[PDB]
RNA sequence: CGAGGCGCAGGCAGCCGUCGAACCGGGGAUUCCCGAAUGGGACCUCCCGCGGCUUAUGCCGCACUCCGGGGUUUAUCCCCGGAGGGGGAACGCGGGGAAUUGAAACAUCUUAGUACCCGCAGGAAAAGAAAGCAAAAGCGAUGCCGUGAGUAGGGGCGACCGAAAACGGCAGAGGGCAAACUGAACCCCGGGCCGACGAGGUUCGGGGGAUGUGGGGUUGUAGGGCCCCCGUAUGAGACC
RNA sequence: GGGGACCCUGAGUACCGUCGGUUGGAUAUCCGGCGGGAAGCUGGGAGGCAUCGGCUCCCAACCCUAAAUACGUCCCGAGA
């Protein structure tokens, strides 16, 4: 029941449920907007809270705009064997959702990626909103539901991958079959896992 | 608040600065400035400095040529320090 | 006026002051729910006589559902241009995108009027 | 030279005794450069240590005094 | 260029390489503003590499 | 520790040390300039805009870029608070990614996710309490070692390539959200009282906060709400 | 503890289709990209092709995790 579930479910189909007029209306504004914009307040609150969101001092949400499509491989300095030659079907190991977390983290380096989600997409771009919190302010430290990120250890989590997009990208999603070569790390097996 | 004066040099050149020119030679701080050398002298020997010329030597030290006003002679100062 | 998407109609300024004035009497006398979700329950529960809705709310999503949800529920709803005023009317320090008067008191004649005025403004 | 004799002095007396010590050091080094007739390595070595001592003892005292007031 | 090496060589005269503000080796190329050894001017970081160079001196130091 | 010392370094000379050295430990003072080098540039130097203070010289504090909060002609122009960058012996985690070679040629394959390259963290990382496993029987986190096994399996089905589950071991540890239901009950900062100036509790001025702080709760659901009946905050830890 | 709707229970996710990368992973690896796209526990996934039935197990799309396991900067001890 209740308000949150209705919004979340209405966003699930972004084509129905009055989301479509909004998506179109905001997207002109967003294509205009710079590739990185800081926002004081959330968008899909309903989605953000489930990831972890609080509205205390030092919590930011930021829209990162990232390009559509995979990679496009560098040109050669030598010669190549026929399989390795290819450049136009290349696609990254990191997810586009992941790439946004890292973009956000470079821009503000004293603030750390809790999580992130998708705000929708056009033919040329995708937008992801990344949830950061500062892991230096006493404000976060006192509260024990978000105190984990504050620890010294926890910085630089986004690159190593420990976030939802980071974990999903790493292929740690099961502990069974298909998880016979990614255990416990990709490079515990030297790069085998994906 | 810092060491000003490293030491007197006394040489055959020193006697020429002292006698003709009325000037005294010192080895002083290697980060010096004129403004400082003049006032520091002024207080310490209890003298009037007309002028200061400086050169930083290829010996890693700085040599200061302090001209006194011809009332406070080089010779009276010179006698006290670097001679008995 | 401003704010689009779910705002079908413009509420005149004189209507809005009467609505905001009923909301203050409503907290003292009767009951009021403050905040988007409570208003959401209040409509689902059937508890709410009148829901009030702030125009400036950004993103729209928080808000978007309430006029068609309200239509099914038979609850009338009226639009306020500024949020800060609404939180303020509600009796609170911060703003509110949405509030619901759950059963008025001494406001009852005024709220019934606001409710008819809006339907007369637009069904 | 002992650290104790240095502590018995006042802060004002420490400044005047530094100027005098350094000027003595300046004067000996001029004698050495002229060519030694004193033959004590002592004077330059001891003065250098003595100069350090008056300054350290001095900085520490002002620091103590300043802290004392703040508490009381 | 090829032979006649004596006839050629009047430059080097001009200098393009020094004792570095950062490292102290002989490679702060005045023209680029880059130290070949340390990487000062070019980078915030010191130049260090798997091959290495920089490392080798450091191990050697140990 | 304590009776000679004054580094490697046996000289000459002189010195210091019972108000106890040299030496060893712990703590403290000073710790140039350049350097992430942060006010700006440089060939390791130089210049400069404020503000404090001494009569002056002298001297002390400051202005790159995030976040958090102010100030105001709100010039986004300036102020107070907290941070970032760079390094590091290997290891670790995440990205980019060859070829010589092998297949006696060589293109798929092989080298190999190797070499090399980027980002980044710690003292261990990561993984981690099953949308598991699948001898269908039996198990209830995860690393790691032995083994499975050079097995299944892949592959010009050529050369080569190549696991896991399980077992025996080792070491052992389980917990938090979102939501339902509540809705400002809350957090941060400063000051005081009460208290061994501590833990804790109380109150007073700001800031954050309904785009939701905080309470509840989390594999599995306990009716989650509202009920009842009996022990019924009776009772007793457990933690600081 | 049992009494009614049991709490609704995570989305571009699960899954499908198209191209790679990779892997031992075979139709039966994993990860990306491009297009499409669920369910309200009256539900979903899993047991090495697809689909339908029985049977057994288990809850992805939110988060953290000591210890046991790496190293040789440093100290000590050791040497067919």
């Amino acid at each position: 029941m209740g308000m949150y579930k209705y919004i979340r479910e209405a966003w699930k189909s972004p084509k129905k449920s009055y989301v479509g007029e909004l998506l179109k209306q905001r997207m002109i504004k967003w294509r205009r907007e710079p590739v990185v914009v800081r926002i004081e307040r959330p968008t899909r609150l309903d989605r953000a809270r489930a990831l972890g969101y609080q509205a205390k001092q030092g919590y930011v949400i930021v829209r990162v705009r990232v390009r559509k499509g995979g990679r496009k491989r560098p040109r050669w300095k030598g010669g190549r064997k026929p399989s390795k030659m290819g450049q136009v079907k290349y696609s990254p190991k990191k997810s586009l959702q992941w790439i946004a977390e890292e973009k956000a983290a470079r821009k503000f380096p004293n603030l750390e990626v809790l999580n992130s989600y998708w705000v929708g997409e056009d033919g040329m771009y995708k937008w992801f909103e990344v949830i950061m919190v500062d892991p230096h302010h006493p404000v976060i430290k006192s509260d024990p539901k978000i105190a984990w990120i504050a620890l010294k250890h926890h910085k630089g989590r986004v690159f190593r991958g420990l976030t939802s997009a980071g974990k999903k990208g790493r292929g740690l999603r099961n502990k069974g079959k298909g998880a016979e070569k990614v255990r416990p790390s990709i490079r515990a097996n030297e790069g085998k896992g994906k | 608040p810092y060491k000003v004066i490293i030491r007197p040099v006394v040489t055959e050149k020193a006697i020429s600065l002292i006698e003709k020119e009325n000037k005294l030679t010192f080895i002083v701080d290697r980060r010096a400035t004129k403004q400082d050398i003049k006032r520091a002298v002024e207080e310490i020997f209890n003298v009037k400095v007309e002028k200061v010329n400086t050169l930083i030597t290829p010996r890693g030290e700085k040599k200061a040529y302090v001209k006194l006003k011809p009332e406070y002679s080089a010779s009276e100062v010179a006698a006290r320090l670097g001679l008995f | 006026m401003a704010k689009p998407s779910y705002v079908k109609f413009e509420v005149p300024k004189e209507l809005a002051e009467k609505a905001l004035q009923a909301v203050e009497i409503a907290r003292d006398t009767g009951k009021i729910r403050k905040g988007t979700n409570e208003t959401t329950k209040a409509v689902e529960r059937g508890q709410a006589k009148l829901v009030i809705i702030a125009e400036d709310v950004d993103p729209e999503e928080i808000v978007a559902h309430l006029p068609p949800l309200c239509e099914e529920k038979e609850i009338p709803y009226i639009y306020v241009p500024s949020k800060k005023e609404l939180g303020a009317a509600a009796g609170i320090e911060v703003a509110a995108a949405s509030v619901a008067i759950i059963e008025p008191g001494k406001a009852r004649d005024l709220v019934e009027e606001i409710a008819m005025k809006v339907k007369e403004l637009m069904k | 030279m002992k650290p104790s004799e240095i502590r018995e002095m006042s802060i004002e007396e420490i400044d005047a005794k530094i100027r005098e010590l350094r000027l003595q050091l300046a004067k000996e080094r001029g004698l050495l450069t002229m060519g030694t007739s004193l033959e004590n390595p002592m004077v330059i070595r001891n003065l250098r240590r003595d100069i350090a001592r008056l300054l350290t003892i001095k900085k520490e005292k002002l620091r103590e005094r300043e802290k004392g007031k703040v508490k009381k | 260029m090829g032979s006649g090496t004596a006839t050629f060589g009047k430059r080097n005269s001009t200098p393009t390489h020094i004792r570095c503000r950062r490292c102290g080796r002989v490679s702060y190329n005045v023209k680029k503003g880059y130290c070949a050894a340390c990487g000062f001017g070019r980078s915030r970081r010191l130049r260090k590499y798997r091959w290495s160079k920089k490392w080798k001196k450091k191990k050697n130091a140990h």
